[PDB]
């Protein structure tokens, strides 16, 4: 993985960084790399699943798959707007529910 | 404090808490628990018996408490007084002779602080 | 009636009257979101009642002045109509408080709290503030398409409620004293059917009935689930997808217009 990041950088620092998949792979390999030096990161809860998040850019080459990921990524901002709607709706009802069922059923409404 | 915490699902102590005395919220119904202690022998147990509880003095601050007179104690602690002077009220059927004061017990609901307008606890604004 | 009302107007729609009121409403909502911790509401109870009487007086000011200014045109707009209803609740709980003894038995009275939540409704005015500052209209499009979808949403929603209501009536008629804990009352029949419509523990009521009563409830419940979850909610999904498809075609033709 480090060799591959080196090859990418060998083509020009900026174009390697003019992407998103490259910065993702770089972040993964860098977090993996600092485990050799630092001690509180070289633990399994931080090193194992990153080697599986490394696999998605591999799966991208399987374009019957890649179109699903591209759809998800493209639709993400609209989902952000819908998420904002739902949260902004939930906060108001949370206020009303607390100020009703406070001091009564405080297991759920304090 | 353990029982008030359980019934009233919340306990807040005085902002300037004192280790000697815990403080009780005027919103929560105050149900006190007493225990009888033998000093000769180690045996100490809860007081499973009836009693008459009365408020006989009050102070805006500590070191300002003043015993009230008998008429004042009557007007404050007894439901028979017409003047809006009651300091507390409890929902217990037992009562003393002449119905003057309630007869409480460990199984009673508790003491509900209400502070009618004539009562000394009324018209109190944080200093 | 022409000069007095008119100056009341030109002071009412003034670009400072609105900012003053929005400052009031944002302060009231920051208090109202302060009051939902129990570590601050219990401490600062004595200042909150003072502040809320202050806000009641301010709302008297605004509501009376707006009514005198704009006649029944004030009653015409629904944004204000919300404010008027909130006002009515505020004044009613004020007078009820004064006509009772503010003690523990009234703190734990349900009607006191019920009148208190409608005070929470004041926070709705805050959206008006958020509108002028801007919400960024990031959800202007989703809201617009939901706005387009609602006319049929209401219709299918009331149709499925009607199905709920008929099944609830018949289930009350039939399955009394076969688990009365669930639907011994018509209202709890109706709630049991409504909570079945979300499919949470719906097998539990079948098993519970089969234990002591009898199992005839299984064809009724299967047909119920078929109709409601399988053919009605999917209608809501379908109509929403079609509405957003129309929105998309409108956007495509509009962007090609330029
Ligand atoms: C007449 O024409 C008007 C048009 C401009 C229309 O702007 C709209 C923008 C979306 C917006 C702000 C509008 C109305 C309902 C608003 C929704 C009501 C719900 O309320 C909330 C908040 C309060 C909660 C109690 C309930 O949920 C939000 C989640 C929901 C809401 C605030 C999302 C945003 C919506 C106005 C211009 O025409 C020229
Ligand atoms: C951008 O400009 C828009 C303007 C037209 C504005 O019309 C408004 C009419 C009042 C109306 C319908 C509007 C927004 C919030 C609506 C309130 C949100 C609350 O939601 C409810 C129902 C849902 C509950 C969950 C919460 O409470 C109602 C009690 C409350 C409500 C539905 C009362 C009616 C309000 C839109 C035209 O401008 C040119
Ligand atoms: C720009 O001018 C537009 C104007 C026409 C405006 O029509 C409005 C009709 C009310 C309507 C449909 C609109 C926007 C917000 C909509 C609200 C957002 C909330 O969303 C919901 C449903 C989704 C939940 C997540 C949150 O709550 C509803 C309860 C609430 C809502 C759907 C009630 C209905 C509101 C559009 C014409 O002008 C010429
Ligand atoms: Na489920």
């Amino acid at each position: 993985l480090i060799c591959e990041v080196l090859l990418g950088w060998l083509n020009g620092f900026w174009i390697f960084w003019k992407d998103g998949w490259n910065i993702l792979n770089f972040a993964i390999v860098f977090i993996l790399f600092m485990g050799f030096f630092i001690k509180q990161l070289d633990m399994v809860a931080i090193t194992y699943p990153l080697r599986v998040l490394r696999l998605v850019h591999v799966c991208m080459a399987v374009e019957p798959l890649a179109r699903i990921i591209k759809v998800i990524l493209q639709s993400m901002p609209d989902l952000a707007n819908v998420m904002a709607l739902i949260l902004f709706f939930m906060l108001v009802f949370s206020v009303f529910g607390v100020t009703l069922f406070g001091a009564f059923v405080p297991k759920h409404f304090q | 404090i353990m029982h008030s915490e359980e019934i009233n699902k919340h306990y807040f102590d005085c902002v300037i808490k004192d280790a000697e005395m815990p403080c009780f919220l005027f919103r929560d119904l105050f149900q006190p628990f007493f225990l009888v202690q033998d000093l000769v022998t180690g045996d100490s147990g809860s007081f499973l018996g009836s009693y008459v509880l009365k408020v006989v003095g009050g102070g805006r601050t500590l070191n300002t408490i003043r015993d009230y007179t008998e008429e004042e104690i009557f007007r404050y602690n007894s439901p028979l007084d017409t003047t809006n002077s009651l300091i507390w009220k409890t929902k217990v059927e037992r009562t003393t002779e002449d119905k003057k004061f309630y007869i409480m017990s460990h199984e009673s609901p508790g003491v509900e602080w209400l502070c009618l307008e004539n009562s000394p606890c009324y018209d109190i604004i944080p200093q | 009636l022409l000069g007095l009302q008119q100056m009341i107007l030109s002071l009412t729609q003034s670009l400072g009257f609105e900012t003053f009121i929005f400052i009031v409403v944002c302060l009231n909502t920051v208090i109202l979101v302060a009051q939902t911790f129990t570590e601050l509401e219990i401490r600062g109870e004595w200042y909150f009642m003072v502040l809320d009487s202050i806000f009641l007086s301010i709302y008297v000011l605004e509501a009376v002045l707006k009514l005198i200014a704009l006649g029944l045109e004030y009653f015409y707009d629904p944004w204000n109509n919300l404010d008027f209803f909130i006002m009515v609740m505020a004044v009613l709980d004020f007078v009820l408080l004064q006509i009772n003894s503010l003690s523990y038995s009234f703190y734990n009275h349900s009607l006191f709290r019920i009148l208190k939540v409608f005070k929470s409704m004041r926070a709705l005015r805050a959206i008006r503030v958020l509108r002028r500052l801007s919400i960024l209209t990031s959800l202007h499009e989703v809201a617009g398409t939901l706005s387009g979808s609602l006319p049929s949403i209401t219709a299918i929603l009331t149709l499925m409620f009607t199905c709920l209501f008929l099944f609830s009536v018949v289930l009350r008629a039939l399955f009394q004293d076969s688990d009365p804990k669930r639907f011994q009352n018509i209202f709890t029949t109706l709630f049991t059917l409504f909570t079945m419509l979300t499919l949470d523990d719906w097998s539990l009521i079948y098993i519970d009935n089969r234990a002591q009563g009898a199992w005839y409830i299984i064809p009724i419940l299967m047909i119920y689930i078929v109709i409601q979850y399988f053919i009605f909610l999917n209608l809501v999904i379908a109509v929403l997808v079609d509405n957003f498809q129309m929105a998309l075609l409108k956007g495509l033709e509009k962007v090609k217009l330029e």
